[PDB]
RNA sequence: UCGUUGCGGGUCCGCUUACCCGCCGCAAGGCGGGGACAGCGGCAGGCGGGCUGUUCGGCUGGGGCGGCACA
RNA sequence: GGCAGGCUUAGAACCCGGGAUCCCCGAAUGGGGCUUCCUGCCGGGGCCGAAUAGGCCCCGGCGCCCCGUAAGGGGCGGGAACGCGGGGAAAGGAAACAUCUUAGUACCCGCAGGAAGGGAAGCCAACAGGGACCCCCUGAGUAGGGGCGACCGAAAGGGGGAUAGCCCAAACCAAAUCCUCGCGGGACAACCGUGGGGAGAUGUGGGGCUUGGGCCCGGGCAACCGCCGGCGGGCGGUAGCCGAAGUGGGCUGGAAUGCCCCGCCGUAGAGGGUGAUAGCCCCGUAGGCGAAACCGCCCGUGGCGGAGUCCCGGGGUCCCGGAGUACCUCGGCUUAGUUUUGCCGGGGGAACGCGCCGGCCACUGGCCGGCAAGGCUAAGCACGUCCCGAGUCCGAUAGCGCACUAGUA
């Protein structure tokens, strides 16, 4: 469900100072749906999701992650970074 | 069982130019009977089944009746149907009759060898 | 049969806008491309004037009687020295004409034997004028398929079809090979001129005295 | 499979538009008369590898070894046809299959023995 | 507008993608040959008749 | 060679007793009976049958006599029967909308008159001949310019 | 005017089931009134610029009025 | 025709055959749809959650009208043109214009097929005979219709393409019948045995189809009529394979296919390419060979069912033989159809084979020809999205509007 990452200035920050990672997934995906795929692949828990479609017609959703996981490191897990 | 209005169909009187000849309403009449219009109704009513035959039952004054004969070709009960078959179509390998023929004027040959040749020469 | 596309040039959406306007009042376009003109024959993108039709007869009809009697003029023609060197063969080394060859030259089946017999009968410098004489015609031909213009040199005349002579003879330049009943005058006078190089072979000879009489 | 057509047209279009397991046919060249004797066969398509020589052009006489096929361009780079140009690196000529002669054979792949065999045959 | 529905924005977006020119390496690739594109457009000249 | 009938070509009051022969459709019911057959016997041996003919002509006769006796003797093959060797009936849909019934035959007029007769029938005839450019049509007022022009010239 | 148009009694009176009108009812059917009239279809006559198609000639000291020098 | 990085000799690319995937809208079919997106109920599953609550998400089912006992099945939309039924003009012409023509056309509504429609004598003829039908040539611009003006306009007959004949109902018998499903057998079939269910006396089935039949009697098989498409073989199509003879000497030339000289093949000198014009450099051509798979056609063989239904002979004079039909009248459209074409609507309205219908106004008599008002039918004929071939066609303002990131901007 997940197309790629938004490593963008806006998305670093973000990760960096709320604990939130931003993807970008299929437009039909929902909250829920965003949610569990995110805890499922990542073994993470999801504090919250934001969800937005751009003006190019994606999807991307700012997951806010609990308290006890950090954005920065599971990035650098996966080597996205 | 189909109940039409009877008359001369519905003529509409023309709103734009016309030659006089062509500005007339009354006793202007299809060239489709009330029989074809009710067989018509009846296959639009019950869609997939074909029309077979239709017969005039009664008339009142603004009425006329008629009763509709449908089949429906996907049942097998009608495919076999040696009547039915001319409208729900009908195939035949042509091997089949080419070889009972065949088979036939063989035999026929052979017969008339025995039968008809003495008679023709003499 | 030639023609054009039957709606060619008269398809678009145009219309006369009458006079007042300071323009010529010959067909436009009546939509965003307005002032163009269009649908007349001296229109850009219009119509064609007199194109050619499909339904013109092409083809001149000749009677029979009459088609059989030029026939038999042509065959006529074959048999004189003057009329062949005046269509324009090489004949100096021939015999004599009538050029008549036995019945056994039929059995020939190779292009080589039928060589050897046109070299040995004279005929093999007309073949060798026609191969010479082959060119590239000049014009819209090339395009078409019409890019070779190759000379006629002997038409061979044999009695039935299926002789291995035909196949012997058939892939040489300007040669053109026939029974003697398929005789006719696009063989018998190339150019519509009398007097072509033929070899005649006996049997044929034999044969052609009951055909175009 | 190539027009059997007289029209010019259409053989020009189909020789353009062949796709490539037809145009593998157009690289067809003639071998060496000691290879026909060895081989059997007259033809052979060119493949990379191979020794030819050039029998026209400006490097007519000129025999070295098949660098690269193009299929598309219907083209061969031959080792020793070359040039240099403005910067100073060294570019091949193309030249087309049927202005070389093949002298020797790269036959270390199999299915080109099966091919050498049905023209053989 | 402000309050667009789904179906035109997704329109819209199509539209923003397609409208650019091709790129150099395909005019390098084609030699010179293909410079311009049809979907190439500006907001202010052709208008959208989404 | 399978033999043809020969029939009478009718002699009609305008012809003033000039008689020709035909080819006739098929062998007569009493020309069969003289050589021994009847219409399936002959249809299985491939001659063509007329049943519904009346005549009976001694040359008819002679040939089928003559044939027969190659055939029966076997220095002749006889022909495929002359029956039906296929059966192919389409499936028929819409039939009252096509007018298929006997209402829409009726109204049709095929009931009454023939086909070549009907009105629709000669509709489209005069269409096609409209179209193709065919042999009076290729032509309007044909007959009013050869009238004219036949008073022009014979007065 | 033909048909729808039926049932009785002596051209006339009556009846209701036809048919029509309204009410209730999902429907089924019920209530009331009219009634073989009306309405409806065909045919026929009258009124009919409501609407459709057309015609409103020629000569001419320019056209028009006039005249007929239009036979 | 760029820059990289890859795939491929473990056999890629490419071509042909067979499969997988196949977003949303679309007949669109759970319901909506002012935004190709949104949303409901039921069943199962997942997630958040303390929870079995509640909530959210995924998947499947849920259109209308019908047939069928049910299971289950059918129609819907599209396709360049062609086909069938219906509704149906005007402009123009007639040197004005209305009847007329244009034209049953343009166009519209509905309905099919690879063709459609038509087709098997209540025929045509004229006392001599043809013999279903369609399409082509002719009859012929003849008969005829018509402000008898413009103009419109057959048919029989003859010559060809092609060839094909049958069934339903009834007479007579009276459930001997058909469909579906379970089990066993049976080329994966038909069918056979058996059991349940459905249809069926308001009639399944047998029989019958002008060389009329039913009914009764006698004789004979060359009986007749149907169902299935298994097994084998052949051929063709949807990729391909093979296929002769110079790259010889010199000249010009950037480069030869050109020029001079010399050889060769030819069943192949159709045509194209290659650094200028090539039979022999290459692709090809004459000619020949070819498919694991899919498809089509022909042949042989094979399995099964029926109430003798088949053929010949005699008897009969009893039975059956198609209705708002034939016909008459009024109005209208149409037709060459004219006191006489076909049909639609209103009104009236037969007979029965000892009868009925037709033979250019009606009736009478004779003579002749037939049996309407039920259904089917190959072949031979229309068309062009598409595939192949050809060309005294055009050659970038031409030719299709489009030789090109044209039905595009
Ligand atoms: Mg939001
Ligand atoms: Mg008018
Ligand atoms: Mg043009
Ligand atoms: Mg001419
Ligand atoms: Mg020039
Ligand atoms: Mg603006
Ligand atoms: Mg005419
Ligand atoms: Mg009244
Ligand atoms: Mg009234
Ligand atoms: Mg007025
Ligand atoms: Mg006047
Ligand atoms: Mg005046
Ligand atoms: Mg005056
Ligand atoms: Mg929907
Ligand atoms: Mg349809
Ligand atoms: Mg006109
Ligand atoms: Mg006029
Ligand atoms: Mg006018
Ligand atoms: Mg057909
Ligand atoms: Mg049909
Ligand atoms: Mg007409
Ligand atoms: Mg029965
Ligand atoms: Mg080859
Ligand atoms: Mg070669
Ligand atoms: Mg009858
Ligand atoms: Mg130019
Ligand atoms: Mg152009």
């Amino acid at each position: 469900m997940i197309k790629r990452f938004v490593i963008t200035e806006k998305a670093l920050r973000l990760a960096e100072r709320e604990n939130k990672i931003t993807i970008i997934v299929e437009r039909t995906a929902t909250k829920k749906q965003i949610a569990d795929e995110v805890q499922r692949l990542y073994n993470v828990k999801v504090e919250k999701v934001n969800t937005l479609i751009t003006p190019r017609g994606e999807k991307k959703a700012y997951v806010k992650l609990a308290e006890g996981y950090s954005a920065m490191d599971l990035l650098t897990k996966l080597g996205v970074l | 069982r189909v109940r039409l209005i009877r008359g001369p169909f519905n003529r509409r009187r023309p709103d734009s130019g016309r030659r006089p000849k062509r500005m007339g309403v009354y006793g202007i009449t299809a060239w489709k009977s009330w029989r074809q219009v009710a067989e018509e109704r009846a296959a639009r009513k019950f869609p997939g089944l074909e029309v077979l035959n239709s017969y005039w039952v009664a008339d009142d004054g603004i009425y006329r009746y008629f009763e509709v004969i449908l089949i429906d070709c996907n049942q097998p009960t009608i495919q076999r149907d040696p009547l039915y078959s001319g409208i729900c179509g009908r195939e035949v390998p042509r091997r089949r009759l080419a070889r009972r023929l065949r088979e036939r004027q063989r035999k026929l040959i052979e017969h008339l060898k025995k039968t008809l040749l003495p008679k023709l020469k003499g | 049969p030639k023609g054009v596309y039957e709606g060619a040039g008269k398809e678009h959406s145009c219309e006369s806008f009458g006079v007042g306007l300071g323009i010529a009042r010959i067909p436009r376009y009546k939509g965003h491309l307005w002032p163009r003109g269009c649908f007349a024959p001296n229109t850009r993108g219009g119509r064609r004037a007199h194109p050619p039709r499909p339904e013109k007869k092409l083809h001149e009809e000749i009677n029979w009687k009459e088609k059989n009697l030029a026939i038999r003029s042509a065959i006529a023609a074959t048999a004189y020295k003057s009329w062949v060197a005046a269509r324009g063969h090489m004949v100096e080394k021939v015999p004599s004409l009538p050029l008549v060859v036995s019945g056994d030259a039929e059995k020939i089946a190779k292009a080589k034997e039928a060589k050897k017999l046109f070299e040995v009968l004279g005929l093999w410098p007309d073949v060798e004028r026609a191969a010479e004489g082959v060119k590239i015609r000049a014009g819209k031909g090339k395009m078409r398929g019409r890019r070779y213009k190759e000379p006629k040199s002997v038409l061979v005349v044999v009695s039935e079809l299926d002789v291995p002579l035909i196949g012997a003879v058939r892939n040489f330049p300007g040669v053109d090979v026939v029974p003697v009943s398929h005789l006719n005058m696009l063989v018998l006078a190339p150019g519509g001129v009398p007097g072509r190089l033929t070899l005649w072979t006996a049997t044929a000879v034999e044969r052609l005295k009951g055909l175009f009489l | 499979p190539f027009t059997a057509s007289a029209q010019p047209r259409k053989q020009r279009l189909s020789l353009y538009a062949a796709p490539l397991h037809l145009r593998r046919k157009l690289l067809n060249a003639k071998l060496s008369p000691e290879l026909q004797k060895k081989l059997g066969v007259k033809r052979l398509p060119v493949r990379r590898g191979d020794t030819v020589l050039i029998m026209r052009g400006d490097f007519k006489g000129v025999t070295g070894k098949v660098v690269k096929v193009d299929l598309k361009r219907v083209r061969i780079f031959v080792e020793g046809a070359t040039r240099t140009n403005s910067r100073g690196q060294t570019v091949y000529y193309p030249i087309h299959p049927s202005k070389v002669m093949i002298v020797d054979v790269d036959l270390s792949d199999k299915a080109r023995q099966k091919l050498i065999e049905r023209r053989k045959r | 507008a402000r309050n667009k529905p789904l179906g035109k924005k997704l329109r819209l977006a199509a539209a923003l993608n397609s409208n650019r020119n091709p790129p150099l390496w395909v005019i390098a690739k084609t030699k010179r040959r293909v410079t311009r594109s049809p979907a190439r457009r500006h907001w202010r000249r052709q208008k959208l008749k989404a | 060679m399978i033999p043809k009938p020969v029939v009478q070509v009718p002699r009609s009051i305008k012809s003033g007793g000039v008689t020709k022969w035909k080819e006739g459709r098929g062998f007569s019911l009493g020309e069969l009976k003289e050589v021994g057959l009847n219409a399936e016997q002959a249809r299985l041996l491939g001659l063509p049958v007329d049943t519904r003919r009346d005549s009976v002509w001694p040359q008819n006769v002679e040939a089928l006599r003559k044939w027969l006796i190659e055939v029966l003797e076997g220095k002749a093959t006889p022909p495929e029967p002359t029956l039906p060797k296929v059966v192919k009936v389409k499936r028929k849909r819409g039939r009252a909308f096509r007018g298929l019934t006997s209402a829409g035959r009726r109204s049709r007029g095929l009931i009454s008159t023939r086909f070549r007769e009907t009105h629709n029938y000669k509709f489209k005839k005069k269409a096609k001949e409209r179209r193709l450019k065919k042999r009076h049509e290729a032509t309007k007022g044909l007959g009013n310019v050869l009238r004219i022009s036949r008073i022009i010239n014979e007065s």
